[PDB]
């Protein structure tokens, strides 16, 4: 539900942010504090899923800045928010021909709703100075109802799913990064090479040396490095600089 | 303790099962039109006696709140209708009575048997007969017998039951505060909001009459015409100055009086606007013709059709096993769903009454952001005028020419188009007298003023005056002709109709004011004219949340009633009627009478 939205915990992995920006069955997806092309460049320590389906009008309250029935009682989002949010219909999976009523969302609250702030009371709402005991009266009524959604909805009436990502920047280290870039491997030419950072020119042929099951890549003196282990095949290559003179 | 913002909780509280319990019987109405079974009958009970007691005990809630230092505006209109209970006014026997009265008095209108006396076995109904019987004939012996059948055997009976209902129906309104019933009925022309735009019922009662005396050379002219062809037509039977029985109008009471066109046609030898052989040329079916005419939509400048229509409505014939009706209607289910049930046929009328029904469409789909209790027209009179607008937009021959269904190399000129305005003149000011006789009648039957013998004795005698139609055989005060008609009892209120078609004309005007287009009113169009869907935007959003003599603001800068366009559309037909009616003397000698 979007009152009892869901929170999941990210880490440890890669994102494959690619397949998820090209999809054209997403309906919205428009964020600023980053760019979609450049999500896959740099990473966070981790990210916060939360999964709702709420109604198509409500969609656009999902922002920075922003306030309503959603907005500010069911869910708030801080100004300074970084990422972004996929919505998509759903009308076919959520919605039933006799109605789904298995959505509620919040109406009423006393206090209005903090950011990255859940709120699961049910406490019987209320509004006027009648002595209520939990019970409807005059004017005491309930904080939380529920969604009808049917086939028949229109737009903006349907049940769309609604994932929100939200990044994350403690100082420990990062987890969730983006994919490589593999290229190919070529010998024999006096090229550049980027092995895990282990940037510099040169060219790389076949070599014979052996590696402890557990390094990387090796030097001979002087703090120079002089053997690469590619990542790929756990094989032992050689560096050599490409000849220059007078 | 506060009740300003505790009233919006109510409101929202209300509003959030509202919607939801309104649109569970939209659906539910919507489904035993499509289709009628048994089953399909008794859960429409099921679902409307819930409807109904939904709305009681909102009402009963809206009794505690102080309705009297509110300050928002907004507030205090949508709980002023809250504190409307409804029927809760009077005794719950009085309230059974009434309630059964109503039933038997629709019942006895549903059940019309009237047999011709040669025959004791053979009786007609309201289906195509004895009603089609005087509506296309040329006779006044059959005529003469089926109208004093219908009004001897239809209304007499029901003599009774209306006496009982009016003073009921008084009684339960005087105990709502109200000084009267058609007071209850003139609110909807009644705002107690801004000054300089408040309205009274009683500045209702006297703007509706003085709308009424710039069209009397308009009519009477007509009438001599109408009473000159007539002489042409059935000699010997009405006096040159009397006026003519209303066996010969065409019609049970004479609303409509296009029945006679053909029969007074000037020019029979010039063929009127006909598409028929063009429509079915290219085989025009009704998805085509709705796509057309949402083509035409769109050139007015209308937001685009909603998708899924073209899915849930069932456009085409209901087929042979599935029962339903044929009368046209554009539904709106709410939560975004719209359909139409409508027995499609090819006919340039059928042509505008889908453009009306889409009309109506639009208007609906326009206040969608309206609160639940706000989705409704600022008046009675603007659904029905936005609706045919667009009919009366659809009949010019630019845009029929347009839609390449008229020859390039057509003759349009004056005598066709004199020929065409007498037959829309004959529809549209051919009920303006006799309805505001019948809603001036009920209004002094509602009030009292009229003692219980110059009920039907005054009607007939004042009749003779407002329209000029002779008594065509003597009566008695048994006799109740306003009582056989439809809108009496269902009770409906009628003064709609009134300035309906009027609103058509000054925003016929109106929007032709803001169309650059010159010449006659008639040929003026609004297609390809964007301008001439701001200007109606600005109104068709603003829904009943702004009263509507503000909302008669953004097209006619004059926010009163004033009759401009009955004189402006009409000029050449009236300009060519006063060369016509050279000879004839207009008016009628309420001395004449058939039998004396
Ligand atoms: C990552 O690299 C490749 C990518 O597929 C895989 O390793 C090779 O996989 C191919 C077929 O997928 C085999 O024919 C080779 O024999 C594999 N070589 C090695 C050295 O594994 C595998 O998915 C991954 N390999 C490693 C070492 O992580
Ligand atoms: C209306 O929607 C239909 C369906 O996509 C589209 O073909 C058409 O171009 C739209 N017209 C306008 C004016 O938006």
């Amino acid at each position: 539900s979007v009152y009892a939205w869901n929170r999941k915990r990210i880490s440890n992995c890669v994102a494959d942010y690619s397949v998820l920006y090209n999809s054209a069955s997403f309906s919205t997806f428009k964020c600023y504090g980053v760019s979609p092309t450049k999500l896959n460049d740099l990473c966070f320590t981790n990210v916060y899923a939360d999964s709702f389906v709420i109604r198509g009008d409500e969609v656009r309250q999902i922002a920075p800045g922003q306030t309503g029935n959603i907005a500010d009682y069911n869910y708030k989002l801080p100004d300074d928010f970084t990422g972004c949010v996929i919505a998509w219909n759903s009308n076919n999976l959520d919605s039933k021909v006799g109605g789904n009523y298995n959505y509620l969302y919040r109406l009423f609250r006393k206090s209005n709703l903090k950011p990255f702030e859940r709120d699961i009371s049910t406490e019987i709402y209320q509004a006027g100075s009648t002595p209520c005991n939990g019970v409807k009266g005059f004017n005491c009524y309930f904080p939380l109802q529920s969604y009808g959604f049917q086939p028949t909805y229109g737009v903006g009436y349907q049940p769309y799913r609604v994932v929100v990502l939200s990044f994350e920047l403690l100082h420990a280290p990062a987890t969730v990064c983006g994919p490589k870039k593999s290229t190919n491997l070529v010998k024999n030419k006096c090229v550049n090479f980027n092995f895990n950072g282990l940037t510099g020119t040169g060219v790389l042929t076949e070599s014979n040396k052996k590696f402890l099951p557990f390094q990387q890549f090796g030097r001979d003196i002087a703090d120079t490095t002089d053997a690469v282990r590619d990542p790929q095949t756990l094989e032992i290559l050689d560096i050599t600089p490409c000849s220059f003179g007078g | 303790s506060t009740i300003e913002e505790q009233a919006k909780t109510f409101l929202d509280k209300f509003n959030h099962e509202a919607e939801d319990l309104f649109y569970q019987s939209s659906l539910a109405s919507w489904n035993y039109n499509t289709n009628i079974t048994e089953e399909n009958v008794q859960n429409m009970n099921n679902a409307g006696d819930k409807w109904s007691a939904f709305l009681k005990e909102q009402s009963t809630l809206a009794q505690m709140y102080p309705l009297q230092e509110i300050q928002n505006l907004t507030v205090k209109l949508q709980l002023q209708a809250l504190q409307q209970n409804g029927s809760s006014v009077l005794s719950e026997d009085k309230s059974k009575r009434l309630n059964t009265i109503l039933n038997t008095m629709s019942t006895i209108y549903s059940t019309g048997k009237v047999c011709n006396p040669d025959n004791p076995q053979e009786c007609l109904l309201l289906e195509p007969g004895l009603n089609e019987i005087m509506a296309n004939s040329l006779d006044y012996n059959e005529r003469l017998w089926a109208w004093e059948s219908w009004r001897s055997e239809v209304g007499k009976q029901l003599r009774p039951l209306y006496e009982e209902y009016v003073v009921l129906k008084n009684e339960m309104a005087r105990a709502n505060h109200y000084e009267d019933y058609g007071d209850y009925w003139r609110g909807d022309y009644e705002v107690n909001g801004v000054d300089g735009y408040d309205y009274s019922r009683g500045q209702l009662i006297e703007d509706v009459e003085h709308t009424f005396e710039e069209i009397k050379p308009l009519y009477e002219h007509l009438h001599a015409y109408v009473r000159a062809k007539l002489m042409n037509a059935y000699p010997s039977y009405i006096s040159p100055i009397g006026c003519l029985p209303a066996h010969l109008l065409g019609d049970m009471w004479g609303r409509f009086w296009t029945n006679l066109y053909s029969l007074t046609v000037p020019f029979g030898q010039k063929p009127n606007i006909d598409v028929t052989d063009a429509m079915v040329d290219q085989a025009w079916d009704a998805q085509r013709i709705f796509k057309e005419a949402e083509k035409f939509f769109v050139s007015v400048g209308l937001p685009n059709m909603t998708q899924g229509f073209w899915e849930n409505s069932m456009l085409t014939d209901p087929g042979n096993v599935q029962k339903a009706v044929c009368h046209p209607t554009a539904w709106d289910l709410g939560k975004g769903d719209f359909r139409i049930l409508m027995c499609t046929k090819v006919t340039m009328d059928d042509f505008l009454t889908a453009h009306h029904e889409m009309g109506h469409i639009q208007y609906d789909m326009a206040y969608a952001a309206q609160p639940f209790l706000l989705r409704n027209g600022a008046n009675e009179g603007f659904h029905e005028a936005v609706g045919e607008i667009m009919s009366l937009s659809a009949a010019t021959p630019k845009h029929l020419k347009s839609i390449g269904l008229l020859s390039p190399d057509f003759q349009e000129d004056n005598e066709t188009e004199i020929n065409f305005l007498l037959k829309q003149a004959l529809t549209i000011v051919g009920t303006l007298p006799f309805t505001y006789m019948l809603e001036k009648w009920r209004w002094m039957v509602f009030k009292g003023e009229i003692p219980k013998d110059q009920w039907m004795k005054k009607w007939w005698e004042m009749k003779r005056e407002i329209v000029g139609v002779v008594e065509p055989v003597p009566h008695d005060e048994t006799y109740c002709d306003p009582a056989s008609l439809f809108h009496v009892s269902n009770d409906y209120s009628f003064i709609r109709y009134y300035t309906r078609t009027l609103y058509q004309f000054q925003f016929q005007e109106a929007l032709c004011q803001a169309a650059k287009h010159e010449g006659p009113l008639h040929k003026c169009d609004i297609s390809n004219s964007t301008e001439a869907g701001q200007k109606l935007f600005n109104m068709l959003r603003l829904g009943k949340s702004e009263p509507w003599t503000l909302a008669l603001e953004n097209v006619v800068g004059a926010k009163n009633m004033n009759v401009r366009p009955l004189l402006n559309y009409f000029e050449p037909l009236f300009t060519w009627l006063k060369d016509q009616n050279k000879n004839s003397f207009v008016g009628w000698s309420t001395d004449w009478s058939p039998y004396a």
